[PDB]
């Protein structure tokens, strides 16, 4: 259903941004 | 020669009319204007009884003011206990169409009938147990309209063929054939003393009969449309009735006159039933507008409305003790007021 | 009490014209639909014509269509019916008939025998 | 007292239990009113399907149907007709052959009266043009009773059976159109009119199909989908 | 036939030879009955729930 | 403190036990080696989660094994190099540390959109429930199979709100709220199909339409969600339990839930086609405007708008599909309640009758 598609995509984006921010802050 | 018979009949009718209007001086409203009118009376549903399949059509209280019986177009007849909101008996009728019900003064017998022209008598207190038919009464050509018990042995009946009868249930024979109406006789009632009874028919008229002698004593023709329901005053000197012309009227047997008329500007429907309280100072009636209205009998003004139904009210009654009111309707629910 | 009266009958030669009248009292005339019913000798009752409470809607039986004319005037609670070009089989007793209930469009039992709201009739011969 | 109170409660439970079973049967069964003139061939049609009101019980494809005939009831019917407000469908029988009276005109007036009644508006009517074969043989005058017949013509959508004379088709379609007009004049309530021609044991299937349409049109109307 | 006419005339005469009382006495009797039972009309005067069988 | 720091530092003990001593860099973990040799180590998938299995990455290591066994993403195993001098690790000069391995605004906008939709639908639905409950006379098989649907929508909206709060604003409560959210969504999707089935049975079975059918209807409407969500949770427990199960992960695991949601909608579409063909006949017997209105009324009650995307894979058209399927779909509760409870039915007539009497 649509709701699952949203929760999944949003959580994937949230994790992607968390890890990207961590890597950018710590590496550089 | 028919012409001379018509002439003498119409001149005798004129004699009746001019005598009747010469015997009157003033209306009941004019003399009763002095008293203090009753304040608006609030009425509430103290319980609702359910179980009928569809379109209850008749009911009648018992003298004990606790038990009552009712029937519906499904062919079921139910006996209720008002104080405990329970049902105690159920009768499957041999005919699916019903038109009336009656409750014996002593509670030993219950009767009903319908379009089959047959009036059935039921003995509630049978020694064999359960409940069984005591006798079946037949002989009317038209459909049975309404019936009542003078006592536990005599039952009076009316039918849609201008014939009204008194039956001795022990004999099962039509002991007397009251005749004289032009059209279908709709409803009837018995006086408190059981010495006289009246019946309304589809002739815009009502007639008074003698139980013993059998002839008609006098007739009232106040209404302009067919008489649908009729009821007696708590004493035998007066009676009231309603018609499909959207009016209710009160008549006095001794005065032989129309005493009062009940009408409103915002009503365009007929009346199905009428009744009186113990004191006779409160008159109740049902209308096709899915609600019942109550009038101050001695003042001719509305005092309340019973709008607890959503379908045509088909029957109404008041307890002999004057403690509560009940109302059946064309929906499967009936309401009890107090 | 409900009562009705009618008049205007008599002998009319074939091809002539005649007018029927009906009067009423004791009830609200404007609120009841009305009808005309006839009874030929040795024959049952037959419907003739009818009109609405306000006289707007109108109808006739096919036999007298185009020939008969009906009218009403609530101001004096009378009913009128006009007939013309009479022929022998038009002879019958004509009854002024009221419909049973007011404020309704249907009219049951108007042609039925023993109907209590019909007049004594009027005789017409050709 | 507690004992009599418990006895009354268990009696009420018993009666409710013995009532429900009847309730289901009553709901599943469909009641049909049979109406028409006394001499309109009612006997032949009731013989096809098979004390005041006469009743007949018959079965068709697991659907229970009850037909009630007016029978011995008095000619005046303005009162007891209102009692039948809950019938599933009214089956109307009229003889198209039309004598002591203008039978067809009286039938038309009765149909109009039952059509325009404020209580009966919730019930539909099924119309059968009985004695069609007798009408055909006798015609082989409608002009005097219906002057319009001198100019009416058979509609282009008619489907006469082979061997039928054009005059018979014209007459039957004119008689059907009269009733159709007098019925569609109002078209205000749930009521409908389903005319049919008959002479015909197949009429049972015809009534069964009409009854299915009447119940369908009702449920759709309740949802307001039509 | 005129048997119906005979019955109608007979019944109408039988009704006509009967008398009646004044309306004022009927009104007085109705008023007296009303005052004789107004004190025992539960539907008119509200009654307490402590004794009302429906409560 | 930062959990990501601990997650990346978990390799500290793993290299200390092995111990150019191994050094833990913030980006990758390095094993010990000799002096004056070039070392190649792999890089993890945790930073490559932006493209998980969509793109492949080379692993040129000569030999690496440590019970590596299962790997969620075999392709996303990049290789990073660093030189070991006499002073230890040098900087990864040849850019190999990077060689291996608007949307937020849109997601927030659709979040707000379906939040307002659910709120308004909830308000309208509770008003409809209150105004419908009071009249005992109106209640019937229909009004019931309507109250049940309204309660299912209640549960859906409430669970969506609770999930949104409790999650966005590895505890067990997130698992429970996820299971409840799935349960209510599946319940609503089945209840739509049950409504369509009931209408189809009613129109076809004109005679004897109800024979304890409604009792059977409640069981299929509520029972099938319970079993399906419970088996989904059970299987998920057997499989990976990472996070709060928000990710669909394996397509097989998500098939158990997804299959009913496509079967019910397809059967509902077939039933709608049957209804349309049946009504067409009634309309023809001696109409375009009538047919248009009836079809328009049926689509909110039968949730047909889901069909236009129920067939496509979820990944494709994630921008145009989702918005239509969720943001506008959230108003389905508001629309059906207004169209049937207030605009149609005998609820409006009874309210007018009561108001004048009051």
């Amino acid at each position: 259903h649509s709701d699952a598609v949203f929760t999944d995509n949003y959580t994937r984006l949230r994790k992607q941004m968390a890890v990207k921010k961590y890597l950018n802050s710590i590496l550089n | 020669e028919l012409d001379q018979l018509r002439q003498e009949a119409e001149q005798l009718k004129n004699q009746i009319r001019d005598a009747r209007k010469a015997c009157a001086d003033a209306t009941l409203s004019q003399i009763t204007n002095n008293i203090d009118p009753v304040g608006r009376i609030q009425m509430r549903t103290r319980r609702t009884l359910r179980g009928h399949l569809a379109k209850i059509y008749a009911m009648h209280w018992g003298t004990d003011s606790r038990l009552l019986v009712s029937a519906s177009q499904d062919g079921k007849l139910i006996i209720w206990d008002s104080y405990t909101t329970n049902k105690v008996h159920a009768i499957p009728l041999r005919s699916s169409w019903v038109m009336t019900c009656a409750y014996a003064p002593s509670g030993n017998y219950v009767a009903c009938g319908g379009l089959d022209n047959i009036c059935s008598i039921y003995n509630l207190k049978t020694r064999e147990g359960n409940v069984r038919v005591s006798r079946e009464l037949a002989g009317h050509t038209g459909y049975l309209s309404c019936c009542r018990f003078l006592d536990d042995n005599q039952i009076v009946t009316s039918s849609g063929d201008t014939t009204c009868a008194l039956w001795d249930i022990e004999t099962g024979q039509q002991t007397t054939t009251f005749t004289g109406h032009t059209g279908d006789v709709m409803s009837l009632s018995l006086a408190p003393d059981t010495r006289l009874f009246v019946s309304g028919a589809c002739d815009a008229s009502a007639k008074l009969w003698d139980v013993r002698e059998g002839m008609c004593r006098q007739t009232f023709t106040g209404h302009e449309s067919d008489i649908n329901a009729i009821c007696f005053f708590p004493n035998g000197n007066a009676f009231a009735t309603g018609s499909d012309d959207a009016t209710c009227r009160l008549f006095d047997l001794r005065a032989d006159q129309e005493l009062m008329t009940y009408s409103h500007d915002n009503i365009i429907c007929g009346i199905t039933s009428v009744s009186f309280s113990k004191s006779g100072r409160l008159l109740l009636a049902g209308y096709d507008d899915f609600n019942c209205n109550v009038w101050d009998a001695l003042k001719a003004d509305r005092a309340g409305v019973l709008a607890g139904h959503d379908n045509r009210v088909s029957c109404l009654g008041v307890t002999d003790d004057g403690m509560a009111v009940a109302t059946g309707s064309w929906d499967s629910f009936l309401k009890i007021w107090n | 009490q409900v009562q009705l009266q009618e008049s205007g009958g008599g002998l009319v030669q074939p091809g002539g014209s005649l007018r029927l009248s009906c009067a009423a009292s004791g009830f609200t005339f404007s609120n009841y639909k009305m009808n005309w019913v006839r009874q030929a000798p040795g024959k049952g009752l037959e419907w003739v014509s009818d009109i609405s409470q306000s006289g707007a809607s109108i109808s006739y039986t096919g036999s007298v269509k185009g020939r008969f004319t009906i009218s009403r005037d609530n101001a004096k609670n009378t009913l009128y019916l006009q007939m013309n070009s009479l022929k022998p089989e038009d002879t019958a007793v004509y009854y002024c008939a009221r419909c049973p209930a007011p404020f309704t469009r249907d009219c049951f039992d108007v042609t039925s025998t023993t109907y209590a709201y019909r007049g004594q009739g009027t005789q017409v011969t050709v | 007292q507690r004992n009599e109170e418990k006895a009354q409660r268990e009696a009420n439970k018993k009666i409710e239990k013995q009532l429900q079973k009847d309730k289901q049967v009553y709901r599943a069964t469909h009641r049909l009113l049979l109406l028409g003139a006394g001499e309109s061939g009612k006997n032949t049609i009731v013989k096809q399907m098979r004390s005041g009101i006469f009743e007949t019980k018959f079965q068709v494809d697991k659907v229970n149907f009850h037909m009630f005939d007016v029978g011995a009831q008095r000619d005046e019917r303005r009162k007891w007709i209102q009692c039948f407000n809950d019938v599933t469908a009214i089956i109307f029988v009229v003889a198209s052959s039309s004598n002591q009276t203008n039978r067809l005109q009286a039938a038309l007036k009765l149909f109009d009266s039952i059509w325009n009644n404020k209580w009966l508006r919730d019930t539909s009517v099924i119309l059968f043009l009985n004695k069609q074969d007798l009408l055909a043989e006798k015609v082989l005058k409608i002009e005097d009773y219906f002057p319009e017949f001198a100019r009416y013509t058979t509609p282009e959508d008619a489907t006469p059976e082979p061997g039928e004379d054009p005059r018979v088709t014209r007459a039957k379609y004119f008689i059907r159109d009269e009733f159709l007009r007098i019925s569609t004049a109002s078209g205000d309530g749930r009521h409908y009119c389903y005319p049919h021609f008959t002479c015909d044991t197949e009429n049972i299937r015809r009534v069964f199909n009409d009854c299915r349409d009447i119940i369908q049109r009702m449920h759709l109307r309740q949802y307001e989908l039509l | 036939s005129i048997a119906q006419a005979r019955k109608l005339v007979e019944q109408l005469k039988m009704e006509a030879n009967i008398d009646r009382i004044k309306v004022s006495k009927a009104a007085a009797d109705l008023m007296a009955y009303c005052e004789a039972h107004a004190k025992e009309d539960p539907l008119l005067t509200p009654v307490p729930a402590s004794e009302n069988p429906f409560r | 403190d930062c959990i990501f720091k601990k997650e990346q530092a978990m390799c500290l003990e793993k290299i200390q036990r092995a111990n150019c001593p191994g050094m833990w860099d913030n980006i990758t973990c390095w094993k010990p080696a000799h002096v004056g040799e070039m070392v190649l180590v792999s890089c993890p998938e945790l930073f490559r989660i932006f493209n998980p299995d969509q793109v492949w990455e080379t692993e040129t290591i000569g030999e690496s094994d440590f019970g590596d066994s299962n790997s969620l993403d075999l392709s996303d195993m990049g290789v990073v190099s660093r030189n070991c001098t006499e002073d230890g690790w040098s900087e990864p000069f040849p850019h190999y540390f990077d060689a291996c391995g608007d949307q937020d605004y849109y997601y927030l906008s659709v979040k707000a959109l379906y939040t307002v939709g659910y709120s308004t639908s909830l308000v309208t639905l509770t008003t409809a429930m209150v105004i419908l409950c009071r009249f005992r006379k109106l209640h019937c098989t229909r009004n019931f199979i309507h109250m049940n649907l309204f309660v299912s929508f209640m549960l859906r909206a409430i669970s969506v709100f609770i999930k949104d709060w409790i999650l966005y604003a590895s505890t067990v409560e997130c698992k429970a709220v996820m299971v409840f959210f799935h349960y209510c969504v599946v319940s609503n999707y089945f209840w739509l199909f049950i409504e369509g089935l009931y209408l189809f049975t009613l129109l076809v079975e004109t005679f004897f339409p109800e024979r304890r059918y409604f009792y059977w209807y409640t069981i299929i409407g509520w029972g099938t969600p319970t079993v399906c969500v419970t088996v989904w949770a059970t299987l998920r427990l057997y499989f990976d339990d990472t996070g709060c199960w928000d990710m669909n992960d394996s397509t097989a695991l998500w098939w158990v839930i997804k299959g009913p949601v496509v079967g019910s909608i397809m059967v509902n579409f077939v039933l709608f086609i049957g209804i349309i063909v049946i009504l067409v006949q009634k309309l023809q017997s001696p109409i375009y405007l009538r047919l248009a209105r009836s079809t328009l009324l049926l689509i909110p009650l039968f949730g047909i708008h889901y069909t236009v995307f129920a067939f496509s894979p979820e990944n494709v058209s994630k921008r145009e599909r989702l918005v239509f399927e969720l943001g506008l779909g959230s108003f389905q509760g508001f629309v059906v309640a207004v169209l049937y409870c207030f605009l149609n039915g005998e609820v409006q007539a009874e309210i007018k009758r009561k108001w004048r009497s009051w």
